[PDB]
C-alpha cells in the first residue's frame, strides 16, 4: 500500500559546526529533538513503523542522549502527506520561537528570519511510494534506497551574516552556543543556575535538573569530586560569552588543588560506534525467516542498556541509536578506564543479540552465522584540542581502520572491487589513538573476536592504578619507561623472534630476560608474561588476518607502489606496535608529570 | 578594443588556500589550518590589481599612512575604487579599472612535448548514472522541505538502483579524452602537507612550549598549472612576474600568453567544457550563487549538488593595507563545481535567466553552466 | 625580484627536528622531503635562523622579514626563502677522510630548478652542469657508476656500499662547479646516494640524562653529516636596496655563522651561507 | 656496521644445527665469553692466528670452542649462497667447503679483507642471536 519514508537534516554539517561538547551535544539532540516532535503526531496515532520501531521507553526522557534517528518508515493512511507537511511547518515555527525567547542570550531577533533559515537549512524530505508487498524486508530497502538518492539535494541558507552582533544570521550556531540559557542570582543569597534553552529542559527534564553540562573538565576531571561547575560559576559571577569564561576558570581551579591532578584529567576520550554485518544479518533475517523487529527490539535495549552504562561511569552519551554511538569519557573513572567501558558496551550489544534473537541463532547453522558486532573507535585527545579535529580523528578511527573502510575505498575508487578482495574485509575491530598535549600520536587497532582483545583488557585492568601514588620519584614508571624504549628499539629482533613458528614463544621469554635485569620493582609484576602472551595473540591474529591479503595486494598490477604501501600491514610489526601503544597508554595513565 | 590574455599560474614551492578556520581568528581552533584547493576569483582579481599597481610603480600603504592626492585617480582608473564585493552581485560591470572579464579558474595540464593543453574539470555528479522521472501525474512523488517534485530515478548506465556506497563522483577530475572520458582522481592532481612550526623564543614566562601550528601545504602535481581568460581595456600590458596567491606567502609564475582579438573568453571557456553537455541537465561548472535557492529548486526535478562557503577581503584604495583586514561580515553560500541542475521539461530558458542575473559575478567568473 | 642561490656548507652536525609521526629504533629523525625522501630544511627553519641572527638590527629584520608575532601591528616579509635541498654529502672513503656525494638525479633536479627559477648566474652553471650531466651518461651507458675527477682519488672505496670509485680521463670538472659541489667530489648513481643518505647509514649519536651518576633518560639522534652542503633560493620583493645589500653582504662574509635547527649550545647545525659565484 | 634480519636468522640456524644449543633452550653460559674473546683475539693478534687458536681442538681447548667456528663458517656460507652476482660491488663469492677448516680456507685464499667482514658480521651475528637463548 501507501508507505512514507522521512529523512532529516543535514547532520554532519551541524556536527562540524561545533566547537565544544556541549555544543556538541547540542547539535545532536537538535535533531534527536526535531524526529521526536516531527514523528509525535503519528506515533499518538497508532502508525505502524517499520524501521525504527518507536516505543514508550523511547520517548521516557534518558540522560541527554537522543535515541531518535533520522529516518523513518511508516505505514500511511490517507491525508497523511498533508498532515506531516503541516506538521513539519508547525514544528519549525515553535522551534524559531523557541530560538527567539528572550531567555537567550543576545539581542531580541525576529522568528520570521529564523523561521526562514531554518527552512533553508534543516533537511525535511519525505517520499510516498506505493509497494504491494507487506513484508517489511521488501519494504525497508525500497524505500531507503530512494532516500539515500533523495538526500543528494541540496539546501542551505544563501546568505549568513557572522560578523556584527546585532545581525547575526546564523541561528543554529547561536542555538548551540547558547543552549545552556544565562545566569541568574539573588541578592548574593543564592546559588548559581544556568537557565537552559528548550532542548535542556527537553533533555533533561523541566524539573529536578541536577546540573547541566557546560565544560569539557566536569566529564574528564569527574574523579576528584571538587564540584568544578559551581566553584567556577561562582567565580565567574563574582567577576563582574561564558563559555570561555567558565573553561579558563575550571582550568584555575583544578590547578589549584594539584595533589590529587593526574594528567589524564584533562584528556577527554571520544567513542564512536557502528554496527558490522547488520545488513548480512538483515538479508539472513531475510532467508530464514524472522522478522526485523527483532533486531530493532534488541538494538532498542542495547541502546537503553548502553545509555546506562555510560552514565554508571564517568562519561555522557550524545547519540545512541541502533548501531551508531556518540559519548563523551574521561580516561579513568573510580579506576575504571575506557577500554573496560568498551568491553561493557561491547558485552551489552553481544548479550542482546543473544537475548532477543534466540530464534535467529538456533535455527541458523553455525557455518554461516553472521550475526551483528559492534566495531569501536577511540580518540583520546588534550580538552582544548579542537573539537573538529577530534572528532575527525575518531571518524578516520572507526570508518577506515577499525570498518577496514582503507582497503575498500582504496580498492573501489581504482575499480578492483574484485569479489576475490572482497573476500578479505576485515571486521569486529578495535581503533584506539591517544594525542598528548606534545603532538605524540599513538594509534593501535585490534580484533575483538578473539583472545587478544580480552588479554589487552586484563592487561590494563592489571597494570593502571587506581589511586594516584604520592611519590615525588615514580621509579616504576622510570622502569616503564625502560621498558618502552627497549620494546621500540629491538623491534627488528622481536620481528626475528615471531617469525620463528615452533620455539617463538621460549624465545621472547628468554630474550626478555637477557634484555631486563631485575624487572620488578614495585607494581609492575609479571607484566613481560602478559605483554609476551599478548604478543603472541596479536601475532597469530594478524597472521590469520592480513597474510594473504598482502600477498594479494603485491601482485595487483594495477596499484600503485604509495597505495600499496599504505595497504600492506606487516603483522609482526603490528603486533609490536599493539604492545608499545599499550604500554605507552598506561604510562600516560600512571605517570604523574605531563607532557 | 581589449586584449584578451590567457593566464597560466605554475606553482613555484609549495602552496596555501585560505578557509573559514584559519590560523587565527577564532577560539582554540586556531592552531590547525586546512587548505582549498582553488582560490576564490576575488584572490585572481586582487592579484590581477596587484600586478597593474606594481607595473606602474603605483604601489602604496607602505608600513606608514600616506596621502595620494594626484594618484587617486590614476589609482581609480587603473584597478577600480575597491576591491570584489558581493553587494555589486547585479552590477553590469565590474566597476574595476582596465580588467574586463575573467573566466574561472581552470585546472591544465601540460604535457613536455608543447603539443596541447588538456582542461581538467570537476566531474559532473550525475556521470555514469541515467537519471529519469515520472513527468505524470501518478504516484512516488517526493517533497523537499513542503516542494512537491517527481521521484527521481538513478540507474547506472552500465536495472539496478542507485548505492550510495559505490558513489566517488565527487573525488574525480575529467577531461576529454579520444571517445570516453579520462577520469583523474583528485589525489593525483594535488598533494597534502602538514607543517608543524613553533616560536622559538618564550615570552612573558608563562606556560609556553604549546606555541605549535599546523598548516596544510598543497602541491600541484607535476605538469599541472592554473589557468584562467583575462580581458584588458585599452593598451595596459601584463607582464610576466612571480606572484603571490593567497596563503601563507605562496609564489606562482605568471606567464602572460595572448590570444587573438576576434575572440571571447567566456566562448573559449564554454568551448573548453563543451564535451560535458548532455540537454536534460544543467552543469555547474563555476561556483553559483543565487539570492533564493527555493525558486530554482522549484524550477527543477533535482538538484545533485554540494555547498561551498564564501568570504572576501574588502579593502579600498584608501584602506590600511598592512593590518587586519577586513573580510565580508557575510559569508555566503555557493553552488559546487559539478553540480548538476536537473530542469523541467520546458524551463531550461527560466533556470538560465535566473544565473545570468547576476552579470557582475558572471564577469567574475562565477555561474557559468553548459 | 632577483632569485638567488645560496649554499649552505654546514661546519658541524645538523639536526633539524621533523616532528613527524615516528616510530622506529631513532628517536629524534630529522626533516626529509616528501617527494624525494632526501634530507631538507624546511623554509621556516631558514628565515627563523637568518631572523635570529639578524635580530639586533631591528630595522632590517621589520624590512626584511617582518614583524615578530604577537605584535600589534602585521607588517608583511620582503624576502621569500625557499627550501634548502641537500647537495652533497660526506661520505667515508679509504683513500681519503671522506668524499663529497652528489647523485646524477640531485643533479638534474638541480638543473631543473635553476632553469625553473632563472637565478642570476644560471646560464653558464647550467650549461656547464648539463655538459657534465651528458658526458657522465655516456660514460656509465645505463650502469652503475662512481666517478671521480682527480687522478689521485681513483680507486677509492666508498664504505657502505662496496662501491670502487673509477676515473673517466674524457669527463672534465670545471673549478666552479668543484667549489659549488665541493672538493674531493664523487657523482654516483641515485640508487647509492639513496642508500646512504637513508636512516640506517645517517649519524646516530646516543645521548642520556644522569641523574646523581645514573642514567635518567635514553634515546637516539639522527644528525646530517658535518661539511654536508645544502642549496636554496632567495626570492627579495624589490625590498630597499641598502639594508638587502647590507644583508647579503653579512650573509656571505666569512666571519658570519649561522645556527639552524636544534642544540644549538652543543654546536649542531653551525654553517656558513655561500652566494653563487659568477662563474 | 648494521646487521640484517637475515643474518641474525642464518645464526639462529647455524647455532642450532652445530649443536650450541640443547633441545632445552640452554646454551652453555661459556660461549658468550667465547664469543668476545674470539672478537678481541681478531683484534690483538689477528685474523688468522685467532681463527688458528679456536679452530684447534685436540687438547683440551675448551672441547667445545671449534663449535664457535663451525657457526661462523655456516653463517659465512649462508651469506654467499645470496648476494652472489651483484657485479657492481667489490666482493667474490664461494662456497667454502665443509672439508675445508677455515683456517685453511683463508690461508689459501683468504684475501684477509672481505673475509674481515664477514667475520666481524658473524660474530655480531652471533651474539644477537645469543641473545635470544638462556645460559645454563
Ligand atoms: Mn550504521
Amino acid at each position: 500500500m501507501k508507505y512514507i519514508a522521512i529523512t532529516l537534516g543535514p547532520i554532519t554539517r551541524t556536527i562540524e559546526m561545533a566547537e565544544s561538547t556541549k555544543e556538541l551535544w547540542a547539535a545532536s539532540y537538535f535533531f534527536s529533538y526535531l524526529a521526536k516532535k516531527i514523528v509525535e503526531p503519528f506515533v499518538k496515532k497508532n502508525r505502524t513503523f517499520q524501521l525504527p520501531l518507536i516505543n514508550e521507553e523511547m520517548q521516557k526522557p534518558h540522560c541527554g542522549a537522543g535515541l531518535f534517528p533520522d529516518r523513518y518508515i511508516f505505514k500511511s493512511e490517507p491525508g497523511d502527506l498533508e498532515l506531516l507537511k503541516q506538521h513539519s511547518d508547525q514544528v519549525l515555527i515553535e522551534i524559531a520561537g523557541h530560538i527567539a525567547s528572550p531567555s537567550l542570550p543576545g539581542t531580541a531577533k525576529d522568528v520570521s528570519q529564523i523561521y526562514h533559515y531554518l527552512k533553508s537549512y534543516i533537511k525535511i524530505y519525505f517520499i510516498e511510494r506505493t509497494l504491494e508487498s507487506d513484508d517489511p524486508h521488501v519494504v525497508i530497502p525500497a524505500c531507503e534506497k530512494y532516500l539515500n538518492i533523495i538526500e543528494n539535494q541540496e539546501t542551505f541558507p544563501e546568505q549568513e551574516e557572522t560578523m556584527i552582533s546585532h545581525q547575526k544570521s546564523d541561528f543554529l550556531k547561536f542555538l548551540i552556543t547558547n543552549v545552556n540559557g544565562k545566569i541568574y542570582r539573588k541578592d548574593k543569597n543564592s546559588i548559581p543556575r544556568f537557565t537552559g534553552s528548550f532542548l535542556t529542559r527537553d533533555a533533561f527534564g523541566d524539573m529536578n535538573g541536577e546540573r547541566l553540562f557546560e565544560s569539557i573538565l566536569e566529564i574528564s576531571a569527574s574523579e576528584l569530586n571538587i564540584n568544578i561547575q559551581q566553584k567556577a560559576l561562582e567565580v565567574i559571577t563574582a567577576n563582574e560569552k561564558y563559555s570561555d569564561q567558565i573553561w579558563d576558570a575550571e582550568e584555575i581551579i583544578l590547578n589549584d588543588n594539584k595533589a590529587q591532578l593526574r594528567p589524564y584529567h584533562k584528556y577527554i576520550a571520544i567513542i564512536k560506534s557502528d554496527g558490522d554485518s547488520m545488513g548480512e544479518t538483515i538479508k539472513s533475517m531475510g532467508a530464514y525467516n524472522i522478522p526485523i523487529t527483532q533486531l530493532s527490539k534488541a538494538l532498542l535495549s542495547f541502546n537503553i542498556e548502553s545509555i546506562n552504562e555510560i552514565v554508571a561511569y564517568g562519561g555522557k552519551p550524545i547519540f545512541i541509536g541502533g548501531d551508531d554511538l556518540l559519548c563523551f569519557a574521561p580516561v579513568c573513572c573510580n579506576g575504571n578506564n575506557v577500554f573496560n567501558l568498551v568491553e561493557k558496551l561491547s558485552t551489552c550489544f553481544d548479550q542482546c543479540i543473544n537475548q532477543h534473537l534466540q530464534q535467529y541463532i538456533n535455527a541458523c547453522s553455525e557455518a554461516q552465522r553472521p550475526l551483528p558486532s559492534l566495531s569501536f573507535g577511540i580518540s583520546i585527545t588534550y580538552h582544548k584540542y579542537p573539537m573538529f579535529e577530534a572528532l575527525h580523528t575518531t571518524d578516520y578511527l572507526l570508518e577506515m581502520v577499525a570498518k577496514d573502510n582503507l582497503f575498500k575505498y582504496t580498492l573501489s575508487n581504482k575499480n578492483i572491487l574484485n569479489e576475490n578482495m572482497k573476500r578479505f574485509i576485515l571486521k569486529n575491530k578495535l581503533a584506539f589513538s591517544l594525542q598528548k598535549h606534545s603532538g605524540q600520536i599513538y594509534h593501535t587497532a585490534m580484533s575483538k573476536k578473539g583472545k587478544s582483545y580480552v588479554k589487552f583488557n586484563m592487561l590494563l585492568q592489571k597494570y593502571i592504578l587506581k589511586n594516584k601514588d604520592m611519590s615525588k620519584t615514580q621509579e616504576s614508571e622510570k622502569f616503564l619507561s625502560s621498558v618502552i624504549q627497549m620494546i621500540r628499539a629491538h623491534a627488528e629482533i622481536l620481528q626475528i623472534i615471531l617469525q620463528n613458528e615452533d620455539k617463538r614463544t621460549e624465545m621472547l621469554k628468554n630474550y626478555f630476560d637477557n634484555n631486563f635485569n631485575e624487572s620488578c620493582h614495585l607494581g609492575y609484576t609479571g607484566l613481560f608474561e602478559d605483554i609476551q602472551t599478548l604478543l603472541c595473540l596479536r601475532y597469530q591474529e594478524n597472521i590469520q588476518d592480513y597474510q594473504n591479503r598482502n600477498e594479494i595486494i603485491q601482485q595487483n598490477t594495477i596499484l600503485t607502489s604509495d597505495e600499496k604501501e599504505i595497504l600492506i600491514v606487516s603483522p609482526a610489526m603490528d603486533a609490536i606496535h599493539t604492545i608499545f601503544t599499550a604500554l605507552q597508554f598506561i604510562h600516560f595513565i600512571n605517570y604523574n608529570k605531563d607532557e | 578594443m581589449n586584449r584578451h590574455y590567457l593566464i597560466t599560474l605554475t606553482p613555484m614551492d609549495w602552496f596555501f588556500f585560505g578557509g573559514e578556520r584559519t590560523l587565527d581568528d577564532g577560539k582554540s581552533a586556531d592552531y590547525i589550518s586546512h587548505s582549498n584547493k582553488f582560490p576564490q576569483q576575488s584572490a585572481l582579481l586582487g592579484m590581477i590589481r596587484y600586478q597593474l599597481l606594481k607595473q606602474h610603480n603605483l604601489l602604496s600603504q607602505f608600513p606608514y599612512t600616506e596621502n595620494k592626492p594626484t594618484e587617486k585617480e590614476i589609482m581609480k582608473t587603473l584597478i577600480g575604487e575597491q576591491s570584489f564585493r558581493m553587494t555589486e552581485r547585479k552590477a553590469k560591470s565590474l566597476g574595476l579599472g582596465v580588467i574586463k572579464q575573467i573566466s574561472p579558474l581552470m585546472l591544465i595540464e601540460c604535457k613536455d612535448d608543447t603539443s596541447s593543453r588538456s582542461i581538467y574539470f570537476p566531474l559532473p555528479l550525475d556521470d555514469g548514472y541515467k537519471v529519469s522521472f515520472n513527468e505524470t501525474s501518478n504516484e512516488d512523488k517526493v517533497f523537499y522541505n513542503g516542494i512537491e517534485c517527481p521521484i527521481p530515478n538513478v540507474y547506472p548506465a552500465s536495472r539496478k538502483f542507485f548505492d550510495h556506497k559505490t558513489y566517488n563522483n565527487y573525488l574525480f577530475w575529467c577531461t576529454q579524452g579520444n571517445n570516453q572520458i579520462k577520469k583523474l582522481l583528485s589525489d593525483e592532481i594535488w598533494i597534502s602537507k602538514m607543517q608543524i612550526g613553533i616560536t622559538k623564543h618564550v615570552e612573558e614566562g608563562e606556560d609556553n612550549d604549546k606555541s605549535f601550528y599546523k598548516q596544510e601545504f598543497l602541491q600541484l602535481k607535476k605538469s599541472f598549472i592554473y589557468a584562467f581568460y583575462i580581458t584588458l581595456s585599452g593598451e595596459s600590458e601584463l607582464s610576466s612576474d612571480i606572484i603571490q596567491l593567497g596563503g601563507q606567502r605562496s609564489v606562482f609564475r605568471m606567464e602572460v600568453e595572448s590570444i587573438e582579438e576576434n575572440s571571447d573568453i567566456q566562448e573559449k571557456y564554454q568551448t573548453a567544457a563543451q564535451f560535458l553537455t548532455q540537454s536534460d541537465r544543467l552543469l555547474i561548472l563555476s561556483p553559483t550563487y543565487v539570492d533564493n535557492l527555493k525558486e530554482l529548486s522549484a524550477l527543477c526535478n533535482f538538484m545533485w549538488s554540494d555547498s561551498i562557503v564564501f568570504r572576501n577581503i574588502q579593502t579600498t584604495n584608501a584602506s590600511n593595507f598592512y593590518g587586519k583586514p577586513i573580510k565580508s561580515s557575510s559569508k555566503y553560500h555557493f553552488l559546487k563545481p559539478g553540480s548538476v541542475l536537473y530542469f523541467k521539461q520546458g524551463k531550461r530558458k527560466e533556470v538560465e535567466k535566473l544565473l545570468m542575473d547576476y552579470t557582475y559575478l558572471r564577469l567574475s567568473g562565477y555561474n557559468i553552466y553548459i | 625580484m632577483t632569485t638567488r642561490m645560496y649554499v649552505i656548507n654546514t661546519l658541524s652536525n645538523m639536526h633539524v627536528g621533523s616532528g613527524e609521526v615516528n616510530y622506529g629504533v631513532i628517536d629524534n629523525l630529522i626533516q626529509r622531503d616528501s617527494v624525494t625522501n632526501l634530507p631538507n630544511i624546511n623554509s621556516s627553519g631558514l628565515k627563523g635562523a637568518i631572523r635570529e641572527y639578524f635580530k639586533e638590527n631591528e630595522d632590517l629584520v621589520r624590512e626584511l622579514f617582518g614583524s615578530a608575532p604577537r605584535d600589534e601591528k602585521t607588517l608583511p616579509g620582503k624576502v621569500r626563502f625557499f627550501e634548502a635541498n641537500l647537495l652533497s654529502m660526506p661520505v667515508r672513503s679509504d683513500k681519503v677522510p671522506f668524499l663529497m656525494a652528489i647523485s646524477d638525479e640531485v643533479l638534474q633536479e638541480l638543473i631543473t630548478k635553476m632553469k625553473f627559477f632563472n637565478c642570476e648566474e644560471a646560464t653558464q652553471y647550467i650549461s656547464h652542469l648539463s655538459t657534465l650531466l651528458d658526458n657522465i651518461k655516456t660514460q656509465a651507458q645505463g650502469t652503475d657508476f662512481a666517478y671521480v675527477f682527480d687522478p689521485l682519488l681513483q680507486g677509492a672505496i666508498i664504505e657502505e656500499v662496496s662501491i670502487r670509485a673509477t676515473c673517466p680521463s674524457h669527463i672534465p670538472l670545471q673549478p666552479s662547479l668543484k667549489k659549488l659541489l665541493g672538493d674531493r667530489l664523487v657523482i654516483l648513481s641515485h640508487k647509492y646516494f639513496s642508500i646512504l643518505s637513508d636512516d640506517n647509514h645517517l649519524p646516530v649519536l646516543s645521548r642520556n640524562n644522569l641523574e646523581n651518576g645514573q642514567s635518567a633518560n635514553l634515546w637516539y639522534e639522527q644528525v646530517l653529516p658535518r661539511y654536508s652542503r645544502l642549496y636554496f633560493m632567495l626570492m627579495d620583493g624589490n625590498a630597499q636596496s641598502e639594508y638587502l645589500k647590507k644583508f647579503r653582504d653579512t650573509l656571505c662574509t666569512p666571519s658570519t655563522i649561522i645556527q639552524i635547527g636544534a642544540n644549538a649550545s652543543i654546536g649542531y647545525g653551525y654553517c656558513q651561507i655561500s652566494e653563487l659565484s659568477p662563474f | 656496521m648494521k646487521i640484517s634480519k637475515k643474518q641474525i636468522e642464518y645464526a639462529i640456524e647455524a647455532l642450532r644445527a652445530n649443536n650450541i644449543i640443547t633441545n632445552d633452550n640452554q646454551y652453555p653460559k661459556v660461549f658468550k665469553g667465547y664469543i668476545s674473546s674470539f672478537g678481541a683475539a681478531v683484534i690483538q693478534s689477528g685474523l688468522i692466528p685467532a681463527i688458528i687458536f679456536f679452530e684447534n681442538e685436540d687438547n683440551d681447548a675448551n672441547a667445545d670452542r671449534h663449535k664457535i667456528i663451525g657457526v661462523l663458517k655456516d653463517i659465512i656460507n649462508a651469506m654467499r649462497q645470496q648476494y652472489t652476482v651483484t657485479d657492481a660491488t667489490i666482493l667474490v663469492s664461494s662456497q667454502i667447503p665443509a672439508n675445508y677448516s677455515m683456517a685453511q680456507y683463508i690461508i689459501e685464499h683468504g684475501n684477509t679483507d672481505q673475509l674481515l667482514k664477514e667475520i666481524t658480521e658473524a660474530a655480531v651475528a652471533m651474539k644477537l642471536a645469543l641473545r635470544m637463548y638462556k645460559s645454563e
